């Protein structure tokens, strides 16, 4: 027997031009604590496998990696409507996930054949999905987008929100501050959110900024700082901004505070600007999956027992989609050309001499 | 009778544009309240007010990505630079967030944006405002450049650009927003179309291919009359888009008068020009030309200030005609 | 017989992050206010020339005139080194003065002859001398250049500044704020400063930025606002502020609140979005010429002769650079070549067509 | 002597420069402290420490704009972009800033500063990592633009964009990075330079002139290589310089071989290829021509991720040798 639900205590938000955060009790559910754990594992096994097959030379290219983080993907949508729109960077696999995708699509993408959510065109950095506008790889340019994303649900007077992620290294880059402005002065329903993993690729954050409290650099935009290892916080946190901007007063600022296992992509180990001791006390202290775990368990929500067996089937889950990944097909080759306008009529395109020809189809 | 300045015949366009759709909207610099940097966009604010056409602070990238963003989810936006001069601070939105994504999507992610400004020579401006960026977005699959030159060009293509699932750059030119055209009641009618990627011929001709695009076709049609009282029959082709260019109909051109020359206002090398001379060289008309194909181009150099150095950085018919001579051998 | 100096009160400047600014109190000599009211004067001479000569079209293209921010220019001048260094925009008729250059020089630029100071290559918005890194045409691109100058005096170690000077429409612009987070992070002895005449173009400051206090704008760095029509005001301010970046405490943001009397640039009347009584009323009470004519007079620092003296001198030299700008011959044709490459030996470029050949010296 | 490879020549190369002005300096993302996102300024920031080695925010616009500033002032900076398709955020500030200042100045303000690193396509990194920026800044007088191959190319170019007192473009390769090659005496001294100008034959040869830069010019040695066993001599040239290009060499070369084929990796419309060609109709070179000069370009599509297309988008050896007999018509 368990208790269908339970009550806990959130860490406090500290604050910038607010009177008042998102509070500091909520109620989770059982159904609610099983789905979100679920999900967390889910995302943290398919990042482990796309390592294992980044090694294999199954994945190349670009693979950035997002275990660690697993609270803010899910965190995030857990407090808010599939009818919310979401855009973010490169470090996208998780949000690819918790926003539809199966774990089949994605990993199908990220080995570059037919079966994958773009066909094999993108690969790990450019997935897109229903409200989710994608990972992008240029530093920052996915900011200006959320806005214009957030402009269009004003506009359409809909009552939808646009959460805009980027990094503690993009947070730097300055369209982020020409949008701050744009999203205040329209008072746009825009919740900018930086992920703060402490490193912007291999420069921490205390040599590429003068200052480190994210929150505050919108300056005339409030904001507000979250503990991104607690799926509880982000949920509460998200709840609030999505709230607050829902309402009509403008867009808000959410730093979340998290961190991440892996380097920055499989092309970097990630020892070199880091101690092994340091990614060993996060994990022993912080990880967001034993931080759920153990809330669930002293709280008589789940057992030891039920939360094993979770993370067996999910294992097995990813096992099966990687058989999938790596035995797919790639893409014809007579489809290179495809996709390069919407709503034309098919033409030919030049390939790497003037005799060959691929035809393009919208 | 009835003359209109391509200034507001792209007003026209527009205006119509918006009427019709409610999700083209308008945004940049001074494009409301101010009437327009040069007027193109006036009485529009008026009529449509503040959801629909926008003032934006000067923040291109900004404001450039907050369009892509728009047309991401589902408006389809009109962009202002004041001059494309200044759309360099935002190329990266241009190229890499609306170009490509339709590709990388895999075809789940149309952007439906126009880029729209006067684009390449003016007058005294100097280096930093004369750029002429044709060859750099022609350059990159994904987007559709345009470049019209009188009323009937700028409001067809235009309204075109518009109704177009896709980026497209509408490259104008200041010197010709202030000129009048005749212009016929089949360009005033609310369904007045150019179709991107068709060239127009401007002046039939037989002893030799003229190709231009923007202002400068104008002077070649002043040249061509020069011409003509000498005996020199000049096919004067405007034309219109610049990527995907028509080729097919210059070589059909070039398949009858045995000479070409094209004529651009930017940069020569890697130019407009170059293009069309390697194209002409690859294709089926090649075995047509009595002479080599050359290039009228803008000078080598940054915009000078001065005048007499800035009358001779741009094409004048002189150029025109002396160029045509030397393929002619007269 | 005059007094030596005079003792007079300016306006406290608001702060943000400063425990203390400039004095309200500060000691004008005899031969300061003199010099600083031939500069003023010739200043506004030559902007009335400019506009002048615009209207008989010998002066064609771009001009954008700074009457009426008078005090800034001499000001900031006042309070710094001939072997400081200052860079600022389009609007920098003044400033090229200041710095050195002659109003022959000038206004032969502006007429495109070649005994202008850029052989008539530039025109209004591109005119160079020592220390005085020009004009610049694009809106906040002489930003990071300036925190690039400011570099280089740190590098160097001759304990020099540098003033970046940017409007009030300029500071929306990313690259401002990646100027600052840099700066600050290298503790740049950058002065940025922000010249808020209202107006940006035609946009004002209320429909331009969600936050009018351009002062704060740089967040962490801290910033001050002056007074822009008091030239002893300005001044004061630039003094402390060099003072501040000379003590190796980084940069810091000077806010001048100012106005111009043109509409932006010759082609626009600047009507349509202020009043004419606007303009009068500035002019009535706060012309920067104006105020300190009174102060030198009523404290007997200088005689209303004198001062109608020096007002004839600046009168005849403004009238002899406006002679010697319509009478001095074009630049030559041969020489549109020159100048493309430094330290290279001459080649040959190409003109409108594959025939017209220029000679290119360095 | 030895075998170097191109990675360690740049840095060779950068260092030696380093050593011999003080004034000289370099800045950009993970250069000093991660040894360089390629591994290209390894050991540096320990030679030399925080004031010669600087690690940037990613900042593009800005801290290119900062190292425009420095050299303005009399600095001699070298600023590095992780890929150049992250320059598009700062290339105002190379063409505007940096590039046409000495011009606008009229010979007062010389802009001594170095734009480096990878360029075009790589290896599965899809559409907004893989394009190749050759035509764009080849496009811009006041520039300097280049391209290197092997070690010696990328040694010998780095040192002459240092010594210029000009805004030099390197446009480098990633693939290239890691490839080995013999490093003659002359090339391991620090006096080693390469004029910028001044083209390379790779290959004699009688039968066609093949120009290429970047990495496909080892491309084109592999295709000459199979042709030249089936009595076909290639003449292979590699430009080393875009801009401005050493267009008599291959000139003097076409009117050996009277056939020509350009190599690039960069998109076909207004590429190099595009400027070569109608530099060779325009020129004396054009009636030495017995068969109309082609291109072989990468494919004008967006860089698609997986590796069957991708290999496809890129030029392949195959490719070349395909081109070439159509050209000889064997
Ligand atoms: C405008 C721009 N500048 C630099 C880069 C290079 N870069 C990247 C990638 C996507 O290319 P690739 O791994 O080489 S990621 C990256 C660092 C970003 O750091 P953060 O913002 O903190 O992101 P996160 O820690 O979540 O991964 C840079 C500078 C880039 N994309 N875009
Ligand atoms: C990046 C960029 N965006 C827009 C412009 C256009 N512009 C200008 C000029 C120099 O070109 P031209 O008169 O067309 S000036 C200008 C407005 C700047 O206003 P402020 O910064 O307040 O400066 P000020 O009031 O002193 O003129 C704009 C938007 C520009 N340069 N650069
Ligand atoms: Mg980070
Ligand atoms: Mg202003």
């Amino acid at each position: 027997s368990f208790a269908n639900d339970a009550t806990f205590e959130i860490k406090k938000c500290d604050l910038h031009r607010l009177e008042e955060g998102p509070p500091v009790t909520t109620v989770l559910t059982r159904e609610d604590g099983l789905k979100y754990y679920r999900m967390m594992q889910t995302v943290r096994r398919m990042e482990l496998k796309a390592d294992q097959l980044y090694k294999q030379k199954i994945i190349r290219g670009f693979c950035h990696l997002c275990d660690g983080q697993e609270a803010c993907c899910v965190g995030l949508e857990a407090g808010i409507n599939p009818t919310d729109h979401l855009i973010t960077a490169y470090r996208a696999h998780g949000f690819t996930f918790t926003r539809g995708l199966s774990v089949r699509e994605i990993l199908a993408e990220l080995t570059g054949r037919k079966g994958g959510c773009a066909k094999g065109k993108g690969g790990s950095m450019h997935m897109y999905a229903k409200n989710f506008y994608g990972g992008n790889g240029i530093v920052g340019a996915q900011v200006p987008l959320g806005a214009g994303i957030a402009l269009a649900c004003k506009y359409n007077g809909k009552d939808e929100v646009c959460l805009t992620l980027y990094g503690d290294g993009a947070a730097n880059q300055g369209q982020i501050f020409e949008a701050y402005n744009m999203a205040a002065l329209w008072k746009l329903p825009c919740i900018f959110i930086c992920e703060n993993n402490r490193y912007g690729m291999g420069t921490s954050v205390e040599r590429a900024a003068a200052s480190t409290d994210y929150y505050k650099r919108g300056d005339f935009i409030p904001g507000l700082r979250v503990d991104g290892m607690d799926i509880l916080c982000v949920r509460e946190a998200t709840r609030f901004a999505a709230a607050y901007c829902r309402s009509g007063k403008g867009p808000i600022l959410m730093e979340l505070q998290t961190y991440r296992y892996h380097g920055h992509s499989m092309s970097d180990p990630g020892v070199s600007y880091r101690t092994r001791e340091e990614i060993q006390e996060v994990r022993s202290k912080s990880d967001p999956i034993m931080l759920l775990k153990d809330r669930m368990v002293n709280s008589n929500l789940a057992s030891v027992e039920e939360l094993k067996e979770i993370d067996v089937e999910v294992r097995k889950e990813i096992e099966d989609a990687a058989q999938f990944a790596t035995a797919d097909p790639e893409p014809p080759l007579e489809e290179l050309g495809y996709h390069i306008y919407s709503s034309d009529p098919p033409f030919e395109v030049r390939g790497a001499n003037q005799w060959i020809k691929f035809k393009s189809v919208s | 009778s009835l003359q209109v300045t391509v200034r507001d015949a792209i007003n026209q366009g527009m205006d119509e544009e918006l009427e019709r759709d409610e999700k083209v909207f308008l945004l940049g610099e001074e494009v409301a309240q101010y009437d327009g940097a040069y007027k193109v966009s006036r009485g529009l604010w008026k009529k449509y007010g503040d959801k629909r056409i926008i003032d934006t602070p000067i923040s291109e990238m900004g404001f450039a990505g907050i369009a892509v963003g728009a047309a991401m989810a589902g408006l389809r936006p009109i962009c202002e630079f004041m001059t494309f001069n200044f759309s360099m601070q935002a190329i990266d939105q241009v190229i890499n967030s609306a170009a490509k994504t339709y590709y990388m999507s895999g075809g789940l992610q149309p952007v439906p944006i126009v880029f729209r400004g006067p684009n390449g020579a003016s007058a005294g401006v100097a280096a930093q405002h004369s750029q002429c960026f044709a060859a750099w977005y022609g350059h990159c699959p994904g987007l559709k450049v345009v470049s019209p030159w009188n009323s009937e060009d700028a409001k067809g293509l235009i309204k075109s650009a518009i109704r177009d699932n896709n980026p497209v750059v509408v490259l104008e030119n200041e010197l010709m927003y202030g000129v009048p055209f005749e212009f016929p009641p089949e360009a005033q009618s609310k369904d007045f179309l150019i179709p991107i990627g068709k060239a127009k011929i401007e002046r039939q001709g037989t002893h030799i291919t003229v190709v231009s695009h923007s202002r400068p076709v104008g002077h070649c049609l002043e040249a061509a009359a020069v011409l003509s009282k000498e005996g020199v029959e000049c096919e004067v082709i405007n034309m219109r888009t610049i990527r995907p260019m028509d080729m097919e109909t210059i070589e059909a051109s070039v398949m009858k008068t045995n000479h070409l020359v094209t004529v651009e206002g930017g940069w020569p090398q890697f130019g407009v020009g170059a293009e069309i001379c390697a194209r002409i060289m690859e294709g089926p008309a090649f075995n047509f030309l009595d002479a080599p194909a050359v290039r009228v181009t803008g000078a080598d150099v940054p915009m000078p200030y001065a005048k007499i150095l800035e009358d001779n950085s741009i094409p004048q018919v002189k150029d025109i005609i002396f160029a045509i001579k030397k393929t002619l051998n007269i």
